[PDB]
Order: C-alpha cells, then sequence, then structure tokens
C-alpha cells in the first residue's frame, strides 16, 4: 500500500533486513500510538459528518459528464451529455489518480465542478481475447517435449516465478 | 357524492405541480443512489426517497 522502497541489493542480504527491520519497526510505533488514540477517542463521529460536507456540496442531482482536458492544474473541460463543453473547477475531493481523459466524471448540477468519477466497463477486448484456463488439460497430457517445455518455461515462467535469478546477474529474461 | 365533488374542486391546483421525469435505472450503487439514465439527457447519480 503505497510503501517504501527498501532498495538495498534488492537479494538476501544484511541490508535488505536492516532496511524493512526499520520500516518494520515504523510500522509498529504507528500503529501503537493509533490503537492508543482509538481507545481514547473512537473519532467516528468526528471522521463521519464529513461525508456529509462532502455530500452538502455535491447536490443531488449529480450529472455524469465526460472529462476531456485536464489543464494539469485542478481545472478541467468537462462535455455535459448534449455535447456542450464547460470549463469547470476540480474540487479537493476527488481522487485524481482516476482522472484521465475520457473518463466519466460526475459534475454538480448547478456549478459543473467536477466532484467524482465512475468506473467503466472492463471489456474493450479484454474478455474476448484471454483464454482463462485451458478446457483441455495441464501439463499432465503433454509428454514426450521435456526438453521444449524446459525452454518455454525458463523463457516465460521462471522470470515471473523468481526474479532474483536473473536479477542477479543483471541480464533480462529473453524477449 | 360530496367527496366526489370536492375532489372535482381541487383538482385544478392539483393538476397545475409539475410532472415527474421517466428513466431507466442502470445500477443501484452507493450508500442510496442510483444512476439513472433519463431519455433523452445524459445519467444523473440521484437520490432515493425513504419508501
Amino acid at each position: 500500500a503505497s510503501k517504501l522502497p527498501l532498495v538495498t541489493p534488492h537479494t538476501q542480504c544484511r541490508l535488505k533486513l536492516l532496511k524493512l527491520e526499520r520500516i518494520k519497526d515504523y510500522l509498529l510505533m504507528e500503529e501503537e500510538f493509533i490503537r492508543n488514540q482509538e481507545q481514547m477517542k473512537p473519532l467516528e463521529e468526528k471522521q463521519e459528518e464529513e461525508r456529509s460536507k462532502v455530500d452538502d456540496l455535491r447536490g443531488t442531482p449529480m450529472s455524469v459528464g465526460t472529462l476531456e482536458e485536464i489543464i494539469d492544474d485542478n481545472h478541467a473541460i468537462v462535455s455535459t451529455s448534449v455535447g456542450s463543453e464547460h470549463y469547470v473547477s476540480i474540487l479537493s475531493f476527488v481522487d485524481k489518480d482516476l482522472l484521465e481523459p475520457g473518463c466519466s466524471v460526475l459534475l454538480n448540477h448547478k456549478v459543473h465542478a467536477v466532484i467524482g468519477v465512475l468506473m467503466d466497463d472492463t471489456d474493450p477486448l479484454v474478455t474476448v481475447m484471454k483464454v482463462e484456463k485451458a478446457p483441455q488439460e495441464t501439463y499432465a497430457d503433454i509428454g514426450g517435449l521435456d526438453n521444449q517445455i524446459q525452454e518455454i518455461k525458463e523463457s516465460v515462467e521462471l522470470p515471473l516465478t523468481h526474479p532474483e535469478y536473473y536479477e542477479e546477474m543483471g541480464i533480462k529474461p529473453p524477449k | 357524492l360530496n367527496a366526489k365533488v370536492r375532489l372535482l374542486r381541487e383538482e385544478l391546483q392539483l393538476l397545475q405541480e409539475q410532472g415527474s421525469y421517466v428513466g431507466e435505472v442502470v445500477r443501484a450503487m452507493d450508500k442510496k443512489k442510483v444512476l439513472v439514465k433519463v431519455h433523452p439527457e445524459g445519467k444523473f447519480v440521484v437520490d432515493v426517497d425513504k419508501n
């Protein structure tokens, strides 16, 4: 969850261990302090009512537009469904990691300021090409190759299983 | 008969209230909101009453 990179040798070593023990120990101090605060005060009421202020800012008839160009500076050009093109202000509670051109953005009714985004379909082509599990059989049904299967395993499977091997020596897998 | 006449006599104000749009629900979502297509306009994220 957006944790730090150890960037020690990255291979089992004493420095990878100490940078790792340190992050663990900081997480431990943080967890202890958080648990202490939660016991001392739930803050459930305070965390709540922020949802209420947000929902107050975003009125009930939220409008699904279609972002079309982010000026890179908490502004946007959002197109309403008919086809008109407005130049609205991006507010502070929208997760900007989810804002890219073409995303179905959720605008205010009276002010069209961007106040959220929505998910989209996962099947541009993902479903039609992905094959899932092969109905035929697993590696059991294949025999006689032995060497060829070994080649493929090293080419495509081994670089996923244990990257350390390739990484240790500085060579990338075959293409 | 009295009720019928009273209803007819009120019906003039009841018939001056606005209407309500007909929308096709896309998918209920979130706390209590829904995503509704309002033909011909675009989609919305509307609230849902208590009932």
